[PDB]
DNA sequence: ACCAGAACGAGT
DNA sequence: ACTCGTTCTGGT
DNA sequence: AAACACCAGAACGAGTAGTAAATT
DNA sequence: TTTACTACTCGTTCTGGTGTTTCT
């Protein structure tokens, strides 16, 4: 279980620069990326393998526009992040949970 | 998938961008598809969009809904789940008796060993010796049920000697929790690999996952033994950390889901030709 | 039971009062789960309740999804008891060869003769001659590919020199899309009748899926071919709307008009009748 | 040597919400964090012990608003980042270099 | 710091932010101060502001002023480095002769020492022979110069027989470049530790540092040594080298701008009184 | 050379043909780096190219750098050769306890006269009459702080009962500035003269790190409380326009009409030639 | 997929 | 500041 | 019920201009 | 030659709204 951070910023000048934008966050939402902050979305990857597809994946759907960046942390940093002011999400997406409880856990 | 997830609360399940969504009063959520392994309807209250229904059985998640008791009472199997899905039935009517009756024979065996393994644990060591003597003294077609003898004895050494699997416990209801469990998993894994269900190796809807199941039928066996003196809640809860703990198989520890699904492709292979080993579970 | 409820239109089913509730825009319809032997969800539009689910099962219904396409998905598997139509599943394995032979032949027969009475309605009096003359009697379980020469002179006269899969027009624009529009049809009353889709009579062939939903709509072909040729020479976005009439137009089927869904039902009911060694007379379609 | 980026979303609706921002922009462009992308900050820390310093001196100069979030990364995978679309920062403060030459490289 | 930062083109250097400002019409760019170390200005083109100057010696960057021929001239001295400074003066004043004679000898010791060991790596067996003659056969106060004498055999060991250190040619002028580069951070270190660079242990404004920083001379000796065929550019390339590469001190490998601090604290710890070992560099 | 050059407001100093360009709003002015023995840049608004510098070190100029509070943070240090100033230090070093205890006599009495003559001029008789009596006969190396009585006397006729630094007034928020104000001449001339400010003339406190320079500004401090005094009743922020009348206004030394800054820097000079045992008498400053 | 090596972090 | 233990990545 | 399309809005974010001050 | 305001200006950016459409 890894991290990844996609950090992007691209440009609305035109409706080809916004066009792609609109295509870029669908596919960054529709593949699983968890909206971080504006513009700084994340991943959880289960293994390293998946890291290398989605890679490719990105790769093969690039905007082709404005600063896309990949960081790829371990969950060991992406827990020890520190929140200076703001509340984590507690979303199930956000954790690497294998047990998952849309209610009442029995506890 | 990875996740399991139980739904137990009031809510509407609906889908959006590749992710299922989760509305209660209180909350939203949205959980990528990809993600979820299980998805279990424990609660009567559950409002859910067929669509919803259509992209959970492209992906294969095993959708189990239950009754008003919170017990598995139905799930989805999806008419069409392997490209290869009219040349593994066609050849599943070509399966003769003599690689059923080793596929069948072998399972037994992994049946039975697996039952020793707890008896030990059970520190049983008679009791063990017994279902050795069952074990060793192996049945080919079960001409005496010995291995129906083998599951009594290691019941002897599990609950008491008048305590019988038929009657109605909190353990009989949870051991039988856990094996509805266990028989969805292997029925959609059965599915996925492009056999029928409803045929049998040794009809009924569930045949081929029945037998196929019974190595890891001691996996339920001791989650309700470590947790038996309490309540059918706990019992429940601790059986659905078979989702969440993990198992030794092969040479790694994986979760039971990977060997729920590993297994049930290795027996298909052989099956199909006399060509593969039938794997060992412990 | 004896109903067997369709769900084609943006619905909500739910359960008061031992009653399928199906609301929508038109009917919120009141519907008794004893009567219902079959729900049959034909879209993706309809939103069902986990409770009406859980008693579905409980009275021994048969819940059959459907996908976009309106193609069979899955269907709601109980653990403890089980539907009546579980049962052919396991008689449709040991199916005999013979019926198979047998039905077949009546099936390509019928689409001989569909489309060579077509051909005789298409102003191509030799060419129907000729269709005819391809199975003038009917070859017994006919080993060479017989039926592509057939097919050869029938799509020759109705479409030009070729009507193969290769031409972009609205001869493949449009044959394509309603030869997948009635696939559906036949696969939905393959699963509905407890039937698999997956291995059918003379589906020697194991790259289809819908194997007996595609051999049992061989019959019902022409009339795809029929609405095509009629609206041919419009586009292909006009013969989304033209095919559509399939649904809305009767056609005579046992002595007396019906919609071919009524038809369709009817014919698949039939054809698995024939195959279970029953005895009933293979069902015929033609005009 | 490991990096610290410094992701930050904070509200400006108030005279007050957009005074503190500013100043925060200043203690961050102060401390020397270099913009990786708008709201997204790094510096090159040379130790650990100028991480838990420069974490408490953060926690000392909070705007106590917004979420202001940090990571912190080992220089392996800051020099990992892969860049779909656009340029890394080729400035002397983004590179772990001791010897820096303002100038023409001997070579 | 650890950044170091020589600028040799036309430019102007000045301050925002904590920054240092570099301004060619080709770029800018934005160094922060606590990062920079040396500012080695070679090129005479250089166009610095005085708000720049005052910020640099507050963090005590050793700014470096360089000549035509890009050779050091002239560095900034900080008026007040240390809180203790007038402290560190006037007991400067009392720094008796029993305690310079113990410290000058421990440091000569050191560097006809670390001169042993060029030789071991010159392959030089019996001119370390004559050196550890000069070693082991130590002098207090040098009666016979025998760190002058020390000097030539190691040089002679080290250059040609005839060559003189006073000598004009390439390799005696790196090595010279170098012994300037190392007195303005012996010197810069002196100051900020509170002392007075013109005193001497054993006037001129940089007697100080010119015995602080004897055991650190063969470091240039070595730099010089393995590129000395070369012409004065790549013996001055590398020569910049003592900045970016490491060398061991103490029991830890650290740059040497690390050693040059740290061993120029020790030393006045031992002059201030006599309760400190003088430090070993090897 | 002879001239040192003071570098006060925003400027650029280049270098081209042997001269020193000093350019800012009012005079591009010419100065030859031969004449210049000492370049004091005294704010930091000054510009200076790398050339000036290097051509600053070959005619041996000391290049003294100020920081924002116009106090001396840094001169430039040629390898090679030196200036004339640098030999100073050594000799400071070696300055005997007599010469320096004998200027500090004369410079505490210098303070305590010109206290007295102010207070003479502050309308308080008796007190003005007290003071000089703390000082009628100028003890000789006073061990004990009577000087501590003759600034509270002093300081009690001035500003009430109080003065202390405690209070918040502009009785400290001007004298204290101002005293600091003042500081940054004698530390900067004292600097300039090839002199340590960090050891100074009965300085034995080592927390001051101006020593000399305060030590040498005993004398000049009471400008700064008559100043304050006939504005005292005004605020601060007035005040820090009020006490900039230090440098436009004229005082009398050495029999004359002089601006504070070349009176300062020559009271520095006779007092360090005087501390060097030169022989000379120590400078009078008094009103 | 497993094992080994390297680097990073924490504790003494 | 040093050393050991844990984890992550690379290679066979 | 959901995907696809763009349009529009309210919020986030950096840079640039201009004025003021610049020895506690 | 810096820092210290607030002002405004144009770019980044996510969400909400309305229309359209749907078995190739
Ligand atoms: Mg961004
Ligand atoms: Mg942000």
């Amino acid at each position: 279980y890894m991290r990844m951070i996609l950090m992007f910023d691209m440009p609305t000048d035109t409706a080809e620069e916004r066009k792609a934008y609109r295509k870029f966050r669908k596919f960054l939402l529709s593949e699983g990326f968890i909206m971080h902050q504006f513009s700084v979305y994340s991943k959880l990857l289960l293994n390293h393998t998946a890291n290398t597809a989605m890679v490719g994946r990105l790769k093969a759907n690039n905007p082709k526009k404005g600063n896309i960046t990949i960081l790829t942390v371990t969950e060991k940093q992406f827990a020890r992040m520190i929140y200076l002011y703001g509340d984590k999400n507690t979303s199930i997406a956000n954790s690497e949970e294998r047990l998952v409880f849309l209610g009442d856990n029995y506890c | 998938g990875w996740r399991t997830v139980v739904v137990n609360i009031h809510s509407k399940l609906s889908y959006k961008n590749n992710h299922l969504i989760f509305r209660n009063s209180y909350k939203t959520e949205m959980i990528h598809l990809s993600e979820i392994d299980i998805l279990l309807l424990e609660t009567t209250d559950i409002v859910l969009t067929t669509m919803l229904v259509k992209r959970l059985v492209d992906e294969n998640i095993l959708v189990i809904f239950c009754d008003d008791k919170r017990l598995p009472t139905a799930f989805l199997t999806p008419y069409y789940a392997r490209h290869d899905s009219s040349l593994q039935i066609a050849r599943q009517i070509a399966w003769k008796e003599n690689v059923k009756c080793e596929v069948w024979t072998a399972i037994i065996a992994q049946k039975i060993l697996n039952q020793s393994y707890y008896l030990g644990e059970c520190s049983f060591f008679e009791k063990s010796q017994s279902i050795m003597e069952l074990y060793h003294g192996l049945e080919r077609f079960d001409p005496s049920n010995r291995e129906g003898h083998s599951a009594r004895i290691y019941f002897n050494t599990l609950f008491g000697n008048d305590f019988t699997r038929e009657s109605d416990n909190d353990i009989n209801a949870a051991l039988d929790y856990g094996y509805t469990l266990l028989l969805s998993m292997f029925a959609r894994e059965v599915v996925v690999c492009g056999c029928m269900t409803q045929i049998g190796l040794k009809f009924n809807q569930f045949n081929l996952a029945s037998d196929i199941m019974e190595p890891f039928r001691p996996i339920i066996d001791r989650i309700v033994y470590q947790n038996r003196h309490n309540n059918f809640v706990k019992i429940k809860k601790e059986l659905f950390s078979i989702f969440s703990e993990t198992y030794l198989y092969n040479g790694k520890e994986m979760y039971l889901s990977n060997i729920v699904s590993d297994y049930t492709k290795k027996v298909i292979k052989a099956l199909n030709q006399l060509g593969e080993e039938i794997p060992e579970f412990r």
